């Protein structure tokens, strides 16, 4: 008797990867506007 | 711990051959004699298992039982063996005191004192 | 305005204003859940986000799909066993 | 067969014995869209080749890519 297998990877390679402006493309562009929008003297996304 | 018995004791009711035993005398107790024949390979059986979760450092419980111990039909409720309990930590499989017990099966074929002149000889099985 | 509202707006993020009626009684949907097959003694859970029929609990006892030998070894729990 | 998962002491004579042959433990997966490596532990007698692929990054997307094992990356025993 054993137990469950299990699966893990990590990715390395950073390659095949054209700008699609698809599924994990969209993901990072917002995390470009919470911390990094700021509006004159003031961003409010993130202290808010 | 079972403290089972040997039920000893001779009686003229079913003291006959394995050859005229078959279809008559089910679900009795019978006393057998004969020839021990090809023994087969001495196997522990599974019965008590014991698991070990990571994260919350304690252990576990878990049994399994076969029709053959029991001697009466009582309702199956088989159980597959555990992974993954109830939130999401491994079962981690321990070992030596999860408990087990040997089992053995054999063939008995009849007399051939008692037997006759020439015919084929049949047999039946017992699991020790 | 509420009068036109054509099959082209189907689907689309259309805002309006009006009037708000009368509410109803709370009710209560679910996100996380443990459940167990009755026969197999077979637990997940289940996590939902877009809960606005949409699903439900399986047709399956899913131990007989698993990736190791002396459990897949070990029937039915069929028809639909899942208890929450 | 009370001594399971104790620790023994035997003795005997050394009888047919076998040939000496590596033993896959682990076998990597190489992505070559997401670019990750996959690892999959196999402690069973045998075994199956896995999915297309089983990346965070294939996932939550449309296109997940296709994968094939590794020799060179992979332990033996």
């Amino acid at each position: 008797s054993f137990d469950r297998p299990e699966i893990y990877s990590a990715p390395v390679l950073q390659g095949e990867s054209p700008n699609d402006d698809d599924n994990t493309e969209i993901i990072k562009s917002f995390k470009n506007f919470i911390l990094e929008f700021r509006l004159d003297s003031q961003f409010i996304y993130r202290d808010q | 711990h079972p403290w089972k018995l040997s039920f000893k004791g001779s009686f003229g009711a079913h003291a006959l051959s394995p050859r005229t035993l078959t279809a008559q005398h089910l679900n009795k107790l019978v006393s057998v004699e004969g020839i021990v024949t090809k023994t087969s390979l001495v196997r522990p059986k599974l019965i008590r298992s014991v698991h070990y979760a990571a994260k919350t450092g304690r252990f576990h419980y878990r049994d399994y039982t076969d029709a053959t111990t029991t001697l009466t039909t009582r309702i199956p409720t088989p159980a597959i063996y555990p992974t993954e309990d109830t939130e999401g930590n491994k079962l981690t499989t321990e070992y030596g005191y999860s408990t087990f017990i040997d089992h053995q099966r054999i063939t008995v074929q009849e007399m051939p004192e008692m037997a006759p002149a020439g015919q084929l000889p049949r047999s039946i099985d017992v699991i020790l | 305005p509420l009068r036109d509202l054509d099959s082209e707006h189907v689907s689309k993020i259309v805002r309006l204003s009006g009037i708000i009626i009368s509410t109803s009684v709370l009710s209560s949907r679910a996100t996380y859940l443990s459940i167990m097959c009755r026969n197999c003694r077979h637990t997940t859970s289940i996590t939902i986000n877009n809960f606005n029929n949409t699903v439900s609990l399986p047709r399956s006892c899913l131990s007989t799909i698993e990736s190791e030998s002396s459990m897949a070894n070990e029937k039915n729990c069929g028809p639909d066993p899942y208890i929450i | 067969g009370d001594f399971l998962g104790q620790l023994i002491t035997v003795r005997g004579i050394i009888t047919r014995v076998s040939d000496v042959k590596p033993a896959v433990e682990v076998i990597a997966y190489t992505c070559d869209q997401c670019g990750y490596e996959v690892f999959q532990e196999v402690n069973s007698r045998t075994f199956t080749p896995l999915s297309e692929c089983t990346s965070e990054e294939c996932s939550q997307n449309q296109t997940k890519g296709q994968l094939f094992m590794s020799t060179r990356a992979s332990k033996f025993s």
